[PDB]
DNA sequence: GCTTGACAAAAGTGTTAAATTGTGCTATACT
């Protein structure tokens, strides 16, 4: 009475095994040990870190050092109470603090 | 419903006083210095008394606790807000769990020096966690924030506008009122349309369910699978009737033999012609193929 | 055993559109301007006009007419 | 049967103007 249809569509190429695209396997190893393949075309350009099958994200083999993938580090507590007090505040309140355990 | 637990759980605390509040900040704001201090004299040795020392450290878990303990005093906050929400499309009790992750961040803000309560900050912050929530997690295909606002905008102009005319109004109405044309309003109406659920039932009985009805466009067609094939011999036999020099122009041109089309250039890596030369090869075969003697052995597969 | 009439089968959704109303008004009639309001202005017709919709689009005694012939009609 | 000169249409390459998306913060008081 109604239709629809998947997010995609159908192909009715034929073609088999007779036709082999080069391709080469990377080798990646994860934080837990684990190891995994991944088969790249010959075009290559293969990345120094691939999210493998246990969702870690394993660097190659291959180089001694991947790339840097450096990112900024992250804000924390300290860090925002930076924001609205001084040192010199801080300084006087560990004082104060310090006051009232040293009276026993 | 089984929130009751929580409640019961977070009643076992009891609310802090005007003078408490204070006490706590500043207890865990020593704390919080107290551990980075620790943590900075380290790197260049500074060794302090033993008896400073395990003040120090006292200072440290005491600040932590009394963060614990403001947490916990406060907890009790996030449900009276919760409340107010449930029902809009998330779970009531992540509403409260996730609320309570703005009021961490509340109690991270606050500082006393403001003379203000805990509560006058820590609502806010929860109310806008509560609503980032809501907004992210509410709907099965995800809206982004300022897309819900804007549906949210377009909703309560219209509940006013059909409150005052009596009916639902037309596009152009809404529009008047959004600042935006008809047709966009019309278009985030249709952002706005909520999937149904493929598992409800049809038929007025259990019999079956609507997915068991559904019928797929872009189906596997018996008649259209074999037919391919046959033209893809079809034509194959055309083209072997030709001669090779003939045959190979189109098969690599159109990509045949690969599936991949080539340039008129890239024929010559094969053939040595220059590029123009196999065009003229390209129409004369082209030509050929095209007359009746052969055209009719295929005519009828283009439909 | 009695019988629930056309009338009575359509009074009853009558009533629960009216109760929806009664309701709203008597929850929204506490937020509004004293001796300013105006009876217009807060009587909301959208729910029974809702539940009158839905008693002869859905309901199982609103049936299809059954024009096969005079008799069966 | 084919190369060469010369030309225009189509399409990659990169900039960037615009559109979309993610994120922290709003301090009367409210538990």
């Amino acid at each position: 009475v109604l239709r629809g249809s998947r997010l995609g569509a159908v192909s009715y190429e034929t073609d088999r095994n007779h036709d082999l695209a080069p391709r080469q396997v990377a080798r990646y190893r994860t934080d837990n040990g684990e190891e995994f393949d991944v088969p790249f075309a010959d075009d290559a350009e293969i990345p120094g870190t691939w999210l493998c099958r246990n969702g870690l994200e394993g660097t190659l083999i291959e180089g001694d050092v991947p790339e840097p993938k450096k990112v900024k580090p992250p804000r924390t507590h300290w860090d925002m109470l930076l924001e609205r007090r001084s040192v010199e505040e801080l300084e006087e309140l560990l004082k104060e603090r310090l006051d009232l355990i040293k009276a026993k | 419903d089984s929130v009751r637990a929580y409640l019961k759980q977070i009643g076992k605390v009891a609310l802090l006083n005007a003078e408490e509040e204070v006490e706590l900040a500043k207890r865990i704001e020593a704390g919080l210095y107290a551990t980075q201090k620790l943590a900075e004299l380290a790197e260049k040795g500074e060794k302090l008394p033993v008896q400073q020392r395990r003040d120090m450290q006292w200072i440290c878990r005491d600040g932590d606790r009394a963060k614990n303990h403001l947490l916990e005093a406060n907890l009790r906050l996030v449900v009276s807000l919760a409340k107010r929400y449930t029902g809009r499309g998330m779970a009531f009790l992540d509403l409260i769990q996730e609320g309570n992750l703005g009021l961490i961040r509340a109690v991270e803000k606050f500082d006393y020096t403001k003379g203000y309560k805990f509560s006058t900050y820590a609502t806010w912050w929860i109310r806008q966690a509560i609503t980032r929530a809501m907004a992210d997690q509410a709907r099965t295909i995800r809206i982004p924030v300022h897309m819900v606002e804007v549906i949210n905008k377009l909703g309560r102009i219209q509940r006013e506008l059909l409150q005052d005319l009596g009916r639902e109004p037309t596009p152009e109405e809404l529009a008047k009122e959004m600042d935006i044309t008809p047709e966009k309003v019309l278009e985030i109406q249709q952002y706005a349309r909520e999937p149904i659920s493929l598992d409800q039932t049809i038929g007025d009985e259990g019999d079956s369910q609507l997915g068991d009805f559904i019928e797929d466009s872009e189906a596997v067609v018996a008649v259209d699978a074999v037919s391919f094939t046959l033209l893809q011999d079809q034509l194959q036999s055309v083209l072997e009737t030709l001669s090779e020099r003939e045959a190979g122009v189109v098969r690599l041109r159109f990509g045949l033999t690969d599936g991949q089309p080539r340039t008129l250039d890239e024929i010559g890596q094969v053939y040595g012609v220059t590029r123009e030369r196999i065009r003229q090869i390209e129409s004369k075969t082209m030509s050929k193929l095209r007359h009746p003697s052969r055209s009719q052995v295929l005519r009828d597969y283009l439909d | 055993r009695r019988l629930r009439t056309v009338g009575e089968l359509i009074q009853n959704q009558i009533r629960v559109g009216l109760s929806r109303m009664e309701r709203v008004v008597r929850e929204r009639m506490t937020t509004q301007d004293v001796e300013a309001i105006t009876p217009q202005t807060l009587i909301n017709i959208r729910p029974v006009v809702a539940a009158i919709k839905e008693f002869f689009g859905t309901s199982q005694l609103s049936q299809f007419m059954d024009q096969n012939n005079p008799l069966s009609g």
